[PDB]
RNA sequence: GGUCUUGUAGCUCAGUCGGUAGAGCAACGGUCUGAAGAACCGUGUGUCGGCAGUUCGAUUCUGCCCGAGACCACCA
RNA sequence: UCUGAGAGUUUGAUCCUGGCUCAGGAUUAACGCUGGCGGCAUGCCUAAUACAUGCAAGUCGAUCGAAAGUAGUAAUACUUUAGAGGCGAACGGGUGAGUAACACGUAUCCAAUCUACCUUAUAAUGGGGGAUAACUAGUUGAAAGACUAGCUAAUACCGCAUAAGAACUUUGGUUCGAAUCAAAGUUGAAAGGACCUGCAAGGGUUCGUUAUUUGAUGAGGGUGCGCCAUAUCAGCUAGUUGGUGGGGUAACGGCCUACCAAGGCAAUGACGUGUAGCUAUGCUGAGAAGUAGAAUAGCCACAAUGGGACUGAGACACGGCCCAUACUCCUACGGGAGGCAGCAGUAGGGAAUUUUUCACAAUGAGCGAAAGCUUGAUGGAGCAAUGCCGCGUGAACGAUGAAGGUCUUUAAGAUUGUAAAGUUCUUUUAUUUGGGAAGAAUGACUUUAGCAGGUAAUGGCUAGAGUUUGACUGUACCAUUUUGAAUAAGUGACGACUAACUAUGUGCCAGCAGUCGCGGUAAUACAUAGGUCGCAAGCGUUAUCCGGAUUUAUUGGGCGUAAAGCAAGCGCAGGCGGAUUGAAAAGUCUGGUGUUAAAGGCAGCUGCUUAACAGUUGUAUGCAUUGGAAAC
């Protein structure tokens, strides 16, 4: 919502991404770019969760499964 | 006092057939308008047909108009719906929720496509002994052209199985109506006399927990947003637990105003016109299409499986058949739903006729209560309209 | 609003009228004495500025206070 | 957490008994392998400092149930006083209610005990529980409610449980005190004081 | 009052019968809790009568406890 | 609620007074490579958004809808 | 007596400097993820943006004219105040925009300040008069409103009188930038009511009034003090500095006017800069301190913007008035309204922020003799896993161990797992039935008695009665009160750092990814499956304040080789001073004096079935003082 634009990183396996969307940031670095200081999370104001992350279920949309 | 609207009698959702500007629209304004010189409930109209921007001068309609016009003798939920290009969403659909209908045909304006359209889906959702009233009488020699114009508009109903000649057809000039003879006042008098008469007022009883077809929603001026529609079932009351239903996930909430028509209900009974104020909604999360229900109800739904007898060409189908890839829609009282096709087996294309058990999902959860005679159309051509069948997701 | 400011202009008002007629009939004596620097207008102001002092219109302190600076004046002689 | 559901899949970790040695004896050749799926023959070699405090924590709590802010707040609560306040703590906590039922022979299981008290159907000195956090003085007085005093279940509990001679129960009257403090020695010698006190500072 | 909800309490005060309570005051004189009215005063009543001496007047409420003090069987005396 | 606009191969996009699936990258056999680049052709896939007439035909003409992109209707 | 834990992280390997990461708490927290209760607490970061509605300050005929009306035949009784007139309107809530300041806080003085209203003390309440709002008529226009006139009240306005006193001038006498006083002069109070009494006269009570005169209170000011970054900010300043004459405040002040002098300030840092409500306090640390000044408390500001002015005790006033206006809105086009930083409520925004909730019960504020009445103060109630506390999701029995996951791949054996099944039992809660709170033991009010001048009692003081006060409540609380194991775990991680491994797939791709780091084809680092290990109606994410970070080192660091001793020197100031004498005695510390709030800390406990807490008791800091000291 400010005029700064910034990198990021599609979270996991797969994105849910539509190329100007708004969703939220994350926290988290990643050693293995330099440079590069932020995370994004999934399934979130557009996307749709990390899926078949059947083992965790935070921040990622990815609700509180069935069985 | 927000002259909270009193119910004296029982209330009926009625709707109007035919097609607007032929003195349709002109019969909504002057039933009223001889009304508030007699009646009580039953103020005046000369033209407060319109609450909207840019839709006052055009003389067609886009959106509906729910009003309140009552009499001594029967309370009326008065819907200017148009039939219109684009706009005959708001005729065709309307039909399912108008607990009534009175056909306005012109004698000046002829039946139009849209009469006929009208009529049509009013049989096939089913609704039994219409009343027809001929208007704009106001120009000359109606003696005995009034006769082979009966004679037509009942060949018009008969298209579909109505009552025919034992529906009256009362003439009479909304413009000598509007402007206020009294020998010309007897002519919408005995349109109500002919009205009360092979017309009843639906008693729909208030302990069903509750549904609502949404028409219309407003964000009133520091309060917040309002949403209006016609209750289906049971009461509307204190704070409700309440969750909005249909095409979209489930919200719990609570109420935080109630009108009929900007006029305060104290209690939304059963085929009220209930507007809502709730706490804390907006307009733009409620659409036209949309549901309400007290919760521990109906649930929103996308598979189903539909025997269905289907329109005819004749009934006003396709120039051709539909296939299994087809996509119609479904008529569910406030929606036009977009759906697969997966006919019943034996049934590859459903051919004039055809009674078939398809099966078909919808693109959101909406909803669904068996028997509810929704109708299919595409294209601007009705194929389908009968009772929900078997429950699916 | 309120029911008790209003009416307090109301009443107000013509008392302010009131209290500006009066003030200058003093400030007038206070010119004439500045003219007529006699125990007359002494005691004619004395007189007159004990209605205000009395009252709000004048206070003890500021009344004292022109007074003295007054008789100082006049204790020229 | 509030309830555990398994206890003996603790000790066969632990390899501890909550009783003297009774939790696990024989169940056709009792065998405490550690649960899981991944340890028959594989002997420690991933303990710490760190992990040895962790065990030592377990057993204690897990043999007395103490969830983590309530026994957080203990310990806090005992910081307040001053002294060698560590057995002071211990006795303390034995004189939580289930861990006194368990003790007074009168509930052969905490299980038993704090399920009775949240219950409460044990009438105490003029007032009734429901909740099993309530701390004791030496000589302090607990009895039964007629409601239960009656029950096989209750009477064959009340005629066994875990005893202390340094608490007592006239069975005749069912009515028991906790009589007076007492001493280390009649506590397990099992668990460490210094790594849990010091281990407490965290907030 | 202070204290929980459902358990009110208020510690009686000397504070200006126009300012707000919790505002300035003029002192504090011992407390009683509103909840149960058995007793719990714990009041000096000196530096109550030093105000009374050169000025005050008190609420509604106080006025039980001062028949508890008989406040006129001693302040009369100034008044005589 | 409709409309203004998007729908094509794997992505995106082309579509002689309609004639099919056509461009860029994906894409990998084979070349190289301190190792793999960058770099050379390969490839191939194609119901052309979903349904309705239709000429040696409806993917192009259109009818309807779906949803991606903009507006018209709170509300003197 | 308080009271402080470290893990790793540069290589072939070592040592050492260093960082770096990790390992904690804190939140107004927000996210995912799901989510029982009970309690306790809280709940727009945003725009001092826009804002329907109500509410958020009225009281007072016992202050009155009049108005209106009622009962009564009337006489009158009786009612309601639109109007007058008085007090409350400067309380309060919000907001902190804003400011670098005497602001905040602290010490302080006010020989230079005010303080309507109690308290102290009394001097009294004498003589008139004029007046209109109201009401009326008519004008005026749709309105906004305005305008002209007929008639009135009052404790509503002006004089008349006295004036204890008081205020002043004036001479004298007082005292350590003042007072006490002697003497002249000047000059000033109101109003009636009720109630009792008495034929009256007159008194008496009492409402109210006028002045002195205390208090008490605030307000105001001053000041040291201490209270951000900024030297990639050094000259600055003209009522400005100083003096008069005058205005002049509430009072002191160029505070202002004139007038007369040129002065005042500075690197021990002006000016300049960004930010900003403050304080108690809030968390983290062992602390100094960091950390912020969530919430709350007290000081100060602010009310749409920018101006005014009355008003009184008080505003240039957040629901005052007027002005220029922003801008919305109304109008007929002639004119106007408005200002939620009062409440909830809405819109905008955000990641987001509870009900357009009830009660005068209680507290309270006010006004009212009296009843009273209000009171989006106040108390409540409600949403929310926002926090915190308490507490569920059954107790025992019960296996070479149910099936079955899972493996081993051996076909076993185990795990799963008393966990299961199965029984005995269990009912807080789910769920009955009812009992059934205090809070009101206040307070008015009428009696009762006693008290007291006044006696002529009214009226004023003590004790009893009951009139009676509730949103809460019905609930709280209780009833071997019914049924009923019924009514109820998700969550994370498992290479090392640091707890937690089997299997698959898969092979530097996919991806993990706080740090070292795992993936280029046999993954205890990917993902899933199982298991393990974690917490639990929560669990994780993220954020930041701090711990660790003594990671600037007064505490608690150095300057040879890991930056680190400027080339050197002179060098004012400054920092830093040999010894024994004396005096002073600043610091220095002690001893005493008051202050440094509440709250909260800390400790003591009462009530919290234990709780959180709330209270309860004190505690301490420093300031300022008194008293020493002679050690430095």
């Amino acid at each position: 919502t400010n005029g700064f634009e910034v990198l990021t990183y599609i979270p996991g396996e797969g994105h849910n991404l539509q190329e100007h969307s708004v969703t939220l940031l994350r926290g988290g670095r990643v050693k293995d770019l330099p440079g590069v200081r932020y995370h994004i999370v999934r399934g979130t104001l557009d996307t749709v969760g990390v899926e078949k992350r059947r083992q965790q279920r935070s921040a990622y949309g990815a609700k509180k499964p069935k069985a | 006092a927000r002259e909270k609207f009193d119910r004296s009698k029982p209330h009926v959702n009625v709707g109007t057939i035919g097609h607007i500007d032929h003195g349709k629209t002109t019969l909504t304004a002057a039933i009223c308008t001889v009304l508030a010189k007699e009646g009580k409930s039953a103020a005046t109209r000369y033209d407060q047909i319109d609450k909207a921007p840019e839709e006052k001068a055009r003389g067609i309609t886009i959106n509906s108009a729910h009003v309140e016009y009552s009499s001594d003798k029967r309370h009326y939920a008065h819907v200017d719906c148009p039939g219109h290009a684009d706009y005959i969403k708001n005729m065709i659909t309307g039909a399912a929720q108008m607990d009534g209908a009175i056909l306005v045909v012109s004698a000046t304006d002829s039946v139009m496509p849209q009469t006929r359209e009208h009529i049509l889906l009013a049989r096939q959702v089913g609704v039994p002994r219409m009343v027809v009233f001929l208007n704009k009488c106001d120009i000359a020699t109606d003696e005995e052209v009034q006769e082979l114009v009966a004679e037509e508009v009942r060949d018009l109903l008969t298209s579909y199985g109505f009552d025919g000649k034992n529906t009256p057809i009362i003439y009479g000039s909304a413009l000598k109506a509007l402007e206020g003879d009294p020998k010309w006042e007897a002519k919408i008098h005995d349109l109500m006399n002919a009205v009360d008469e092979w017309i009843p007022t639906p008693e729909r009883e208030v302990d069903k927990p509750f549904l609502l077809a949404i028409e219309d929603t407003m964000t009133i001026t520091g309060r917040g947003t309002v949403v209006t529609g016609r209750v289906e079932r049971g009461e509307l009351k204190v704070g409700q637990e309440i969750e909005i239903v249909g095409l979209r996930p489930i919200r719990k909430a609570v109420v935080t105003g109630i009108e009929m028509f900007k006029k305060e209900l104290d209690s939304a009974m059963a085929g009220d016109n209930a507007g809502v104020l709730l706490r804390g909604v907006d307009r733009k999360e409620v659409e036209r299409g949309q549901v309400l229900a007290k919760p521990g109800s109906i649930k929103p739904h996308k598979k189903f499986k539909a025997e269905i007898y289907a329109l005819k060409k004749e009934e006003g189908g396709r120039h051709t058949g539909f296939l299994n890839g087809y996509r119609p829609q479904f008529y569910f009282r406030t929606t036009d739903v977009t759906g697969s096709i997966s006919l019943p087996e034996n049934t590859e294309m459903v051919l004039p006729g055809d009674n078939t058990s398809i099966t078909v999902e919808l693109i959101a959860p909406i909803a669904c209560e068996k028997g509810s005679k929704f109708s299919i159309r595409e294209g601007g051509r009705t194929v389908g309209a009968g009772s929900v069948t078997e429950v699916l997701e | 609003n309120i029911k008790s400011n209003e009416k307090r202009l109301r009443q107000n008002i013509k008392r302010n009228l009131n209290n500006k007629g009066q003030k200058t009939k003093l400030k007038t004596n206070v010119k004439n004495f500045h003219k007529e620097i006699n125990l007359d207008n002494l005691g004619n102001v004395y007189s007159q500025a004990d209605r205000l002092a009395r009252k709000g219109i004048i206070s003890t302190n500021r009344a004292r206070r022109l007074k003295s600076r007054n008789v100082a004046v006049l204790n020229k002689t | 957490m509030k309830y555990t559901g398994s206890i003996f899949k603790r000790s066969r970790r632990l390899g501890f008994s909550l009783l003297e040695n009774n939790k696990e004896f024989s169940k056709g050749k009792k065998r405490k392998t550690i649960p899981g799926q991944h340890g028959n023959r594989f002997r420690s070699s991933t303990m710490s400092g760190y992990a040895q405090q962790l065990q030592e924590k377990q057993r204690m709590q897990y043999m007395y149930g103490i969830t983590d802010k309530q026994f957080r707040r203990l310990f806090r609560l005992v910081l307040k006083q001053r002294g060698n306040l560590a057995v002071n703590l211990f006795r303390v906590l034995e004189s939580r209610l289930d861990n006194i039922v368990y003790r007074m022979g009168f509930a052969p299981t905490r299980r038993s005990a704090r399920q009775l008290v949240n219950h409460g159907h044990v009438l105490l000195n003029d007032r009734t529980v429901d909740t099993p956090s309530i701390i004791l003085n030496p000589g302090d007085k607990v009895r039964l409610k007629a409601k239960t005093i009656k029950i096989p279940i209750v009477k064959a509990a009340s005629e066994s449980g875990v005893v202390s001679p340094f608490v007592e129960t006239n069975n005749k009257t069912f009515e028991g005190t906790y009589v007076r403090f007492p001493e280390r020695s009649e506590l397990p010698a099992g668990i460490n004081e210094s790594y849990v006190v010091e281990w407490y500072k965290r907030l | 009052r202070m204290g929980r909800v459902h358990y009110p309490t208020y510690r009686i005060v000397a504070v200006d019968s126009r300012v707000k309570r919790d505002g300035k005051y003029i002192a504090l004189i011992g407390h009683l809790n509103p909840a149960l009215k058995e007793n719990k005063c714990k009041i000096d009543e000196a530096v109550a009568l030093e105000w009374l001496n050169k000025g005050a007047k008190p609420t509604d409420t106080v006025r039980s406890l001062f028949s508890q003090t008989g406040l006129w069987k001693k302040f009369v005396e100034s008044k005589k």
